RNA sequence: AGCUGUAAGUAAGCUUUGAUCCAGAGAUUUCCGAAUGGGGAAACCCAGCAUGAGUUAUGUCAUGUUAUCGAUAUGUGAAUACAUAGCAUAUCAGAAGGCACACCCGGAGAACUGAAACAUCUUAGUACCCGGAGGAAGAGAAAGAAAAUUCGAUUCCCUUAGUAGCGGCGAGCGAAAUGGGAAGAGCCCAAACCAACAAGCUUGCUUGUUGGGGUUGUAGGACACUCUACGGAGUUACAAAGGACGACAUUAGACGAAUCAUCUGGAAAGAUGAAUCAAAGAAGGUAAUAAUCCUGUAGUCGAAAAUGUUGUCUCUCUUGAGUGGAUCCUGAGUACGACGGAGCACGUGAAAUUCCGUCGGAAUCUGGGAGGACCAUCUCCUAAGGCUAAAUACUCUCUAGUGACCGAUAGUGAACCAGUACCGUGAGGGAAAGGUGAAAAGCACCCCGGAAGGGGAGUGAAAUAGAACCUGAAACCGUGUGCU
RNA sequence: GUAGCGAAAGACGGGUGAGAAUCCCGUCCACCGAUUGACUAAGGUUUCCAGAGGAAGGCUCGUCCGCUCUGGGUUAGUCGGGUCCUAAGCUGAGGCCGACAGGCGUAGGCGAUGGAUAACAGGUUGAUAUUCCUGUACCACCUAUAAUCGUUUUAAUCGAU
């Protein structure tokens, strides 16, 4: 989803997203060490490089 | 094939005129070539062709009765043999 | 009409093909020059190559089926 | 319900007790045609193999339903049933045996 | 026993040797189009490879094959050495597109509008767009709902109730439990533990593979303790008879009772009179209004694809092993928290409860979670793993039917030539138009006339019923006249 | 029974016909004339040619017609296009980016309005013509023909991805 609302003061609503945090980094997927985007809380426990 | 893309004879005062030469119309399939016409008729008549030259004929608008319509297309060939006849009437 | 043709012998039907195309191309031709008469022989000609054509075609699923 | 060969009687018309054989049936409109029976007098021109002619005087077709069948013994009007005979079907009079018809 | 489509008959013919027709099965099935040999201004152009025909030879023609991703088996291998990338083959056809986007699930997501202006709010998580699948989808077996002495996984209906509550406390939004009912179903994994298999290691241990075993709380299982299995038998998940399996609906289809006369009539089913059948008096046609004239109806007999999917249905099933639970196991970047947001009837805040993003980040049965901030006592439960029929929702369709629904300006836009004439560059918009008569018997012939038209004659019950054809209103146009 | 009947020189004779200012033929006259002429593209799509016809259409009439009916008519090795090349642009396997849809982009491919590319005179029909016929030529492909290069590296020729 990634969806929601920016607020203000006197609560008027704005669409807006919430990216995640992607970083470009060289893991070694199956074959070769591929070099891609994985998020940084993926890579805090999921994953080696 | 060789007597199905040749389809009827085509009988008119200018094809008649062609026939006092060694000119004769026909009236053949729409996707065929002039060399597939001259081996079919060489092939059914037991002649020997010169020359073939064809053309490709629109369709024609028709009515009848409130009822309009498109004659079918139609392609006309006409071949030049050296030697021989072909025994129409 | 097909009795006969399950007794012909793979190759008559063959011969008899070209045969009957060459009647069916000679009624047309005197069709289109306007001495013909008798114009039921066409349907009925017509109508014999395709008894011919669908006795061959499973003749041949029969081999097929045995191969 | 009738075949061709027929020899019936009209009710309905102006022929009524009128009797007649049927010489056509034409069944996918239900008007067969009698002879003597609803007789036209059509106005005739010139064909191209006949003179002009003048009136002409033949039957007419006429609705089944205004015909019934003879009882053969009898010679009464009747209706008509069926009877199997050795896996054939045949026509009985309801009120006696069979009818026999071929022409 | 007739037949040669709707659309008619001529000419030709076909037919009892069983035609035309009515169901079932099969064969053939040009070109375009996801279109897939390449290209392309869809229904066209241009090729190659291998066979085959022909050709003295080409030429030409025919038959198959040649798309991209993917799956299954192989070798291969540059900047840089084996290795794989990548590349090159053999087989398969697994997907694409079109859905009925009506119903269902996700992503994204308005505004007019109401608040008598308007911004929180509302319209509304609506419309539209996109993606998925399907015949249903979704949900689903307690870390629950509740406080009785408790309760049944989920879903649906009626009530609770326009209640409680939310709300510029305005407009307005709006539950749940309980109860009564439809349908009723609990099954499997991971981990402990055990027995084998190979490598590291030296067969001790570890790793991983296979197989058992077991997946639940007033605690279940493994180990500790104790004695049993096809008794029941269940394919809607959890195994299966795949079974002789005993009406698909017994469905195309076939049989299917009983009326005569006279009057009027152009023609009777009507009137009069006398009869009959009824498990059939439903309905429609027939020259007018028919239970007994026709098609039919009730009812009976019926075969292929079939089985009604129904009754013991071979195999196969599950005849339970109870106590303590002392020790071991019981789902981690998880629960949970802070910040910003959304969804829950709840307006983002005490958010209790449930989700997204960014940062942090635990406990392990003496444990952990919930019971509308938080603390303690009590009650209930045991998350971070999965599958699951029924009742339920809709109908482009199909079969059989129904209507105090329309009856040609109505009813579908369309009863007929309809999404057609026509309009528009295009997306798109979009009409008008039914009725001779019972039967075509559809006016032979004569006269005027160039013909159209007509006048006779004739068909017909009727021709001011003649195809500009049922009835034929008014406006409007005329010709004659009585009064003026 | 009104406005209007869309710029322009017609006159007479003869003919056809039921019927003629309006149709055919003839003579005279007049108009355009760097055009009211003759070709070629685009576009249209049978309006083309013979007969037949006067119901409707033609701003009158009509024996006429681009209207109706019946039947006919378009012939290419050399003309213009495709089996050749590329420009702008459009698509673009891998690849990049992106809520979805999708956008961009490399080799490449498609794409003339440009480049390359072999035929001229005469005759002839109611309707086609550098296309049919005659004559004389030119340009490519294949096959037999034989004097010339005679390792086939090289060689005129083959000869590049």
């Amino acid at each position: 989803a990634s969806t929601g609302n920016r607020r203000s003061h006197a609560l008027n609503s704005t669409k807006r997203r919430w990216n995640a945090n992607l970083q470009k980094v060289r893991i070694l997927v199956d074959g070769k060490p591929k070099k891609v985007w994985v998020s940084a809380r993926a890579l805090k426990s999921g994953k080696v490089t | 094939e060789a007597r199905d893309i040749l389809k009827r004879p085509v009988i008119t005062e200018k094809s008649s005129e062609a026939m006092a030469e060694d000119k004769y119309t026909f009236d053949v399939d729409t996707r065929v070539n002039k060399t597939q016409v001259k081996m079919a008729v060489e092939e059914i008549f037991n002649v020997k062709v010169a020359s073939v030259n064809i053309m490709n004929y629109k369709p024609k608008k028709k009515r009848m009765g409130r009822y309009q319509g498109y004659t079918n297309k139609r392609r006309k060939a006409i071949v030049t043999l050296k030697e021989g006849s072909i025994d129409l009437f | 009409k097909a009795k006969e043709i399950r007794d012909l012998t793979t190759s008559e039907i063959e011969e008899q093909i070209k045969s009957s195309k060459e009647e069916l191309f000679n009624l047309r031709f005197q069709l289109a020059t306007g001495q013909l008469e008798e114009t039921a022989r066409i349907r009925t000609v017509r109508k014999t190559i395709a008894r011919l054509k669908t006795v061959a075609r499973e003749r041949e699923i029969e081999q097929s089926k045995a191969n | 319900h009738i075949k061709k060969g027929d020899n019936v009687k009209v009710i309905a018309g102006k022929d009524k007790g009128k009797e007649g054989k049927v010489i056509a049936t034409l069944p996918k409109k239900d008007r067969v045609v009698v002879e003597g029976v609803n007789i036209m007098k059509k106005h005739q021109k010139p064909t191209q193999l006949n003179p002009e002619g003048g009136i002409l005087e033949t039957e007419a077709a006429i609705h089944v339903s205004n015909v019934q069948l003879l009882d053969p013994k009898t010679n009464e009007p009747t209706r008509v049933g069926y009877k199997f005979v050795d896996g054939k079907k045949v026509r009985i009079a309801k009120k006696s045996g069979e009818e026999i018809k071929s022409n």
